[PDB]
């Protein structure tokens, strides 16, 4: 995350974190429930094998709060191609269960409909991670989060390069220097309502970070709900 | 602005038109209240609220 603040205890207790063999995160994940983790199907390429962990806030210190989990199964999206990013979306079935606690938390899931009229016509979403700070830099070791402004679709259209399907959708600032980076991918962009933080997309690329002109682009989650759904089911 | 389009219908999670009616539902691990609008949490850690 590139400008926005740290996340402050208890304020984003849905972020997980894909390890790999050396425990460093390399991408972000979503609390659905105890037993899932939503993440970009991109993200199942950059490690050989990887753990999540749960309740972390700084990976240089033990805040007690911290659990690692195992994989069970990997459901990726049979769909996604990395020609187009197209599909970004990945489900992951751990081993045990997470406990829940402070710092460890799922995110709602809404309703397709009621999401689209209702999360993605807000003004902003929220997005978080530990990844880089700047686009040249290394990984946060703080988890971050940024208050990211939903971008109209044509203008979103118009500023990329490459195709915007219609599972992604794009937020953050044409010139304002804030907005996800690597080690992002796969995390959490949550939409408020009335206090309950509900999921609206998964971290998934950009040309570059925060550059004028462009935007975070995002796997559009309420497109995959019931993927997502039946996902969870087995 | 009405029903649905009218602040959430006054529910506070999902909002639905059934017939010209506003109907409230809430997501998992939340029971719709007695009048039918607000959401409360089952069992401790609902999804979607930041911990104490
Ligand atoms: O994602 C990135 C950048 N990597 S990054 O790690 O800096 C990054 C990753 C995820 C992000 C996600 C958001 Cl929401 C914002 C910035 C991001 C930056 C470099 C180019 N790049 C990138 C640029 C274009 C594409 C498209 C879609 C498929 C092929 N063409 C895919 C990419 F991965
Ligand atoms: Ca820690
Ligand atoms: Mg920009």
């Amino acid at each position: 995350i590139v400008g926005g603040q740290e996340c402050k205890d208890g304020e984003c207790p849905w972020q997980a974190l894909l390890i790999n063999e050396e425990n460093e995160g390399f991408c972000g994940g979503t609390i659905l429930s105890e037993f899932y983790i939503l993440t970009a199907a991109h993200c199942l390429y950059q490690a050989k094998r990887f753990k999540v962990r749960v309740g972390d806030r700084n990976t240089e210190q033990e805040e007690g709060g911290e659990a690692v989990h195992e994989v069970e199964v990997v459901i990726k999206h049979n769909r996604f191609t990395k020609e187009t990013y197209d599909f970004d979306i990945a489900v992951l079935r751990l081993k045990t269960p997470i406990t829940f606690r402070m710092n460890v938390a799922p995110a709602c899931l809404p309703e397709r409909d009621w999401a689209e009229s209702t999360l993605m016509t807000q003004k902003t979403g929220i997005v978080s991670g530990f990844g880089r700070t700047h686009e040249k830099g290394r990984q946060s070791t703080r988890l971050k989060m940024l208050e990211v402004p939903y971008v109209d679709r044509n203008s979103c259209k118009l500023s990329s390069s490459f195709i915007i399907t219609q599972n992604m959708f794009c937020a953050g600032y044409d010139t304002k220097q804030e907005d996800a980076c690597q080690g992002d991918s796969g995390g959490p962009h949550v939409t408020r309502f009335k206090d309950t933080y509900f999921v609206t997309g998964i971290v998934s690329w950009g040309e570059g970070c925060a550059r004028k002109g462009k935007y975070g682009i995002y796997t559009k989650v309420t497109a995959f709900l019931k993927w997502i759904d039946r996902s969870m089911k087995t | 602005r009405k029903l649905c389009s009218l602040d959430n219908g006054d529910c506070d999670q999902f909002c639905h038109e059934e017939q010209n009616s506003v109907v409230c539902s809430c997501a998992r691990g939340y029971t719709l209240a007695d009048n039918g609008k607000a959401c409360i949490p089952t069992g401790p850690y609902p999804c979607g609220k930041q911990t104490l």
